[PDB]
């Protein structure tokens, strides 16, 4: 029905002109996307030395990257074969071709997170509210099982469940991750598959601020500077008598 | 300062556009070192992802 | 001398330098720069663009994310391109806005060429969008290429000759990219006929009274007063693109193509909002399609409606107001093009949509008789 | 700001999902038979290992390091006296240089036309330089790998 | 799940759930929900009531929320 | 074309200028401006401003009618 609701607007660290992405909550973020948002949902457009300089060292990233693996190159006949992944292969589709999804999950097709943060409104907000804020079916809503209850979401059937009940948890420093916790850094994350250039981007920004700041009175006294003789002028008309 | 900085900035390297060019270039090196730094740094007030603040850590 | 006498030289001399001009141009002057800046800010951004891009259904998408994350600097590059063509809209609206306040329509061969600007930065606007292969790349590709399925025994075929397939396939992309490619070179050479028309008369004026009682040399004065404004330009550029870079393109593009989708959306890009409306006003196909095409090319009888006995509307205040409720009008018209096709926004899109042609062609050239009149003239 | 908006223009021709370099392939030598040329895919560059069979030592074991460009010896270059490891690349453009058809020792260096021999080294001319050695280590006599 | 996670969100929701706006938004959730349950060959099936509280709810709740977040 | 010369003919009119090297690119810049901008303002208020508030308005009530319309109570 065309009758919905719009996210409010949560405090990201990252939000707000000059300001970083909370870095340390991206790699918890990471966390929970390796471990339950995963199993189900591509980031075929991110790969693991991206996560390199920004969350982990060096090694810690190859040493997840190891850990499972993928289809490598041609076994010298021509069937190909496994190994530990390196640092330079994406991240993992969970499902071969379109169908497999809808397959293996009600007949309903769950879309990539590359992108996600940006490929719908409101952002992190919005995926912070899909997720975080679950509810009871109301009164002459008929949901049928495969479809769940949930607002935000258009339409209000959805096909997901709420993979967030307070946990599957991991943990580095043991942050106490209820599903709020888990919620935001899932979404810190994503904001920084989405758009990795944030911090730099602010960066740069706020030095075109600074240099503005200073170009655009000096380009001005320039101006007025060779426009002042015409300014400040004067005439007069003296005609014969 | 007395007799004038921007006098003397004009006498001894502004009259010519040889110095004029000389200083800009001159200038335009350390202006360089010194803001791209300063911004960089004055965006230290956020002691957050802070890659230093990290690498201690892990 | 040398500056004029050379034969290259020359060209610059009369262009920038020693060109007499108004010593009264205001800010609205700029935007002629600036869309020279931003046609060539678009046209740099845009060929680093096409070193890494690839015009193939697989790979478009994908290409233009491995510019943002693999390719140094890629992404600024891209934000950049993405949004100089908006800053080159908001300053063609500004420009076109200009001349119809102060008369200076009534040079009909430079503000014809300018028409022809217009529709040849709409067509390489249009073509652009669609390069990324994105939702809105392909319905928007799809939902305008389809007007021309009005036109009445040719239509049919005329589609499926641009489409390249019976939809909007893999013939389409690579071929939107090759005019893509093709159009702001051409763009170039009708601007320098643009120029070359104008130099004919040298500029109007916010009087529009005349200037060669008091011309100022190009030189100091508006090669310096244009340098200031181009950095303006830039500010509301990387403004956009380092702070809000997808702003003015929303939050929706994102997510691949997918022929059998069709988003509960489907609207061009803001530039196109105001003719979007105009179209959808109209309860008909080729009526839409006729409107819509006649709510630009209406800029080629402007100046068949002056009426006025003077040129600028400075002197008028009737006239000031109907221009104003002009641009008003096509706030409205890109406000309702923005929104669904339900209760309230069809009604006033359509009264808006009158308006617009109310306005242009019958309230405007009163007011102008209106206002001879009571000068007793 | 010229400078900084030129200099990311100018280093955006650069890099990307470009920075690879994985290798450091299994490769293994009395696998090949005595002196079969064999490329491999090091960072991309066409790994040319070619074995060596007694005689072919022998006139490798025979340079000149008096008349020299780059001064060395077969030996001075490998570190285990018959199992150079080469690379296909030519230090003047890039013509792998074809197993044999050339001048001293096999190799030759096509593009236009350069000769070289069992060690990579420039006899003739074109190319200033005698390949590239990719460190050439190994593991064990038999098993090998590269770096 | 059975007792032990103190969920920082239900407890701030609490105090948010509660207050004035919610209070009467809530008020006709009920009104209305108890109106749809009353009956048999009904359709006006409670889903805006639920939103406007929501909405109200969640406003307050983004407001006070990520402040304890750790 | 045109060029210096060959513009228009003028006579008697005197022009005295002054070199920028002399003078102050920013006189009286907030004394006389601000008073300057606020003349302009009021000279054009009444016919840039009217329209806008016309559309101001039509697009609150425009938004509200569309809102308020996708609810309803009995029938
Ligand atoms: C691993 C278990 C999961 C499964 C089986 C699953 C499945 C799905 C499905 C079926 C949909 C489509 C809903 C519909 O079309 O009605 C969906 C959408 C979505 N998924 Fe999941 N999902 C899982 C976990 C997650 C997690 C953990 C996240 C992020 C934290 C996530 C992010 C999203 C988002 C943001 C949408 C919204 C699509 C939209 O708004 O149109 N998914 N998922
Ligand atoms: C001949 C010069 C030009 C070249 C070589 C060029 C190249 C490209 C390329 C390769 C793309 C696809 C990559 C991308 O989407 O970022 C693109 C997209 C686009 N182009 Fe151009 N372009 C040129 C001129 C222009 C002109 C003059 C305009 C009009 C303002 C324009 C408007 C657009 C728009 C709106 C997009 C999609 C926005 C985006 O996704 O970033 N281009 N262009
Ligand atoms: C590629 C896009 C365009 C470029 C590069 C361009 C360029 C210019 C330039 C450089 C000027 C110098 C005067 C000034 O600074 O305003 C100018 C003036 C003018 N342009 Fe354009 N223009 C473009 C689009 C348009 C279009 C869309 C129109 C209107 C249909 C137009 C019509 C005019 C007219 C009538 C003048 C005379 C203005 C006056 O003397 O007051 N141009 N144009
Ligand atoms: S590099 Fe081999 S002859 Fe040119």
């Amino acid at each position: 029905s065309d009758l919905e609701l719009h996210p409010p607007s949560y405090p990201w660290s990252h939000r707000g002109l000059l300001s970083s992405l909370d870095h340390t909550s991206i790699r918890r973020g990471f966390q929970v996307y390796k471990q339950v948002c995963s199993s189900c949902h591509s980031m075929d457009y991110v790969a693991y030395r991206h996560l390199v300089g920004v969350c982990y060292t060096e090694d810690e990233a190859k040493a997840l990257a190891e850990e499972v693996e993928v289809q490598d190159g041609p076994n010298e006949d021509g069937e190909m074969f496994m190994r530990p992944g390196k640092l330079s292969d994406y991240f993992p589709k969970p499902y071969p071709n379109p169908e497999a999804a809808r397959a293996a999950n009600n007949g309903a097709l769950p879309p990539d997170l590359s992108y996600i943060v940006r490929a719908r409104h409101g952002g992190e907000d919005y995926v912070f509210s899909l997720l975080t804020g679950y509810c009871e079916p109301p009164t002459g809503v008929s949901l049928r099982e495969g479809l769940y209850f949930n607002p935000y979401f258009p339409g209000q059937a959805i096909g997901m469940a709420p993979p967030i009940y307070n946990e599957v948890l991991e943990f580095d420093d043991g942050t106490p991750a209820t599903m709020s916790q888990v919620a935001k850094d899932v979404c810190t994350f994503l904001r920084w598959a989405a758009e990795p250039e944030h911090d730099h981007r602010k960066r740069m920004g706020l030095k075109m601020l600074l240099m503005m700041g200073l170009l655009l009175p000096l380009v001005y006294a320039m101006k007025r500077h060779k426009w002042s003789v015409l300014k400040s002028r004067k005439l007069a008309y003296r005609p014969p008598k | 300062v007395a007799p004038t900085l921007t006098a003397r900035l004009y006498s001894l390297l502004f009259r010519r556009t040889s110095t004029f060019a000389l200083t800009i270039v001159v200038g335009a090196l350390f202006f360089e070192r010194a803001f791209d730094q300063g911004a960089d740094a004055i965006y230290e007030h956020i002691n957050e992802g802070k890659l230093w603040k990290h690498i201690k850590h892990k | 001398n040398i500056r004029k006498s050379h034969p290259l030289m020359k060209i610059v001399n009369n262009a920038f330098i020693d060109l007499p001009a108004p010593s009264n141009i205001s800010s609205w002057w700029n935007f002629g720069s600036l869309l020279g800046i931003c046609l060539i800010l678009q046209i740099l951004t845009g060929l680093f663009l096409a070193m890494h891009y690839t015009s193939d259904t697989t790979t478009a998408f994908s290409s233009v994310t491995h510019i943002c994350r693999d390719v140094n600097y890629g992404w600024i590059i891209r934000y950049m391109h993405a949004n100089g063509a908006s800053m080159f809209f908001i300053c063609l609206y500004m420009h076109v806005g200009r001349g119809l306040y102060y008369g200076s329509y009534t040079f009909l061969e430079t503000w014809n060429i300018g028409v022809i600007l217009l529709l040849t930065v709409m067509a390489t606007a249009f073509m652009g969008y669609v390069l990324p292969w994105g939702q809105m790349s392909f319905w928007g590709a799809t939902v305008i290429t389809n007007l021309l399925s009005a036109i009445p025994y040719i239509g049919t075929n005329l589609v499926e000759w641009i489409w390249g397939g019976f939809s909007v396939d893999k013939a389409t992309l690579t071929r939107f990219f090759a005019f893509h490619f093709i159009l702001p070179f051409i763009i170039m050479a009708i601007a320098m006929v643009h120029l070359l028309f104008l130099h004919e008369t040298g500029s109007n004026n916010p009087t529009g009274i005349s200037s060669d009682v008091d011309k100022i040399p190009f030189h100091p004065y508006y090669t310096i007063k244009d340098i200031l404004g181009a950095l303006l330009l830039i500010l509301a550029l990387m403004l956009l693109v380092l702070f809000a870079p997808d702003l003015l393109g929303d939050p929706d593009n994102y997510t691949p193509a997918n022929p059998l989708n069709t988003p509960p959306h489907i609207k061009p890009e803001w530039y196109f909002l105001f003719a979007y409306a105009i179209l959808r006003s109209i309860p008909n196909k080729l009526g839409g399609v006729l409107a819509l095409a006649f709510s630009i090319l209406i800029l080629a009888l402007i100046p068949l409606l002056h009426t006025s006995k003077q040129r600028s509307m400075m002197f008028r205040p009737l006239s000031q107001c109907l221009f104003w409720a002009l641009v008003a009008d096509l706030l409205t018209l890109t406000w309702i093009g923005g929104q669904p096709v339900e209760h309230p926004y069809i009604t006033i899109g359509q009264l808006a949509s009158v308006l617009y042609f109310l306005l242009i062609l019958v309230l405007m050239p009163t007011a102008g008789t209106i206002e001879n009149k009571l000068l007793k003239w | 700001a010229a400078k900084n908006v030129v200099s990311q223009f100018v280093s955006s021709m650069s890099a990307s999902a470009d920075v690879l370099a994985m290798s450091k392939i299994e490769i293994k030598l009395s696998d090949i038979p005595e002196g079969k040329n064999m490329a491999f895919k090091w960072r991309g560059k066409p790994l040319f290992v070619r074995h060596r069979t007694k005689k072919e030592i022998d006139q490798e074991a025979a340079v000149e390091v008096s008349q020299l460009r780059d001064p060395q010896h077969d030996l001075e270059r490998v570190k285990k006296p018959e199992w150079v490891i080469l690379i296909g690349v030519c230090t003047h453009l890039g013509c792998v240089p074809i197993a044999n058809a050339g001048d001293f020792g096999g190799y030759y260096c096509p593009c236009h036309g350069s000769h070289y021999d069992a060690s990579g080294r420039i006899r003739k001319g074109p190319a200033p330089l005698n390949l590239e050695v990719p460190s050439y280590e190994f593991t064990s006599d038999d098993m090998v790998i590269v770096g | 799940e059975e007792e032990e996670l103190v969920d920082p969100l239900t407890t701030v929701r609490e105090q948010c759930e509660q207050l004035e706006k919610c209070v009467k938004a809530r008020e006709r959730l009920e009104l209305c929900d108890e109106r749809v349950s009353s009956r048999s060959q009904t359709e006006e099936d409670c889903t805006e009531e639920l939103l406007d509280f929501l909405h109200a709810r969640d406003h307050c709740v983004a407001h006070k929320l990520f402040n304890s977040l750790k | 074309g045109r060029q210096f010369g060959h513009l228009t003919r003028v006579r008697h009119v005197i022009t005295y200028s002054l070199s920028p090297f002399e003078q102050r690119a920013f006189p009286h810049y907030f004394s006389k401006g601000i008073p300057n901008v606020l003349r302009r303002t009021r000279a054009c208020i009444l016919r840039v401003a009217p329209p806008f508030v016309a559309f101001y308005l039509v697009y609150t009530w425009g938004t509200q009618e569309f809102e308020k319309s996708k609810r309803k109570n009995p029938a």
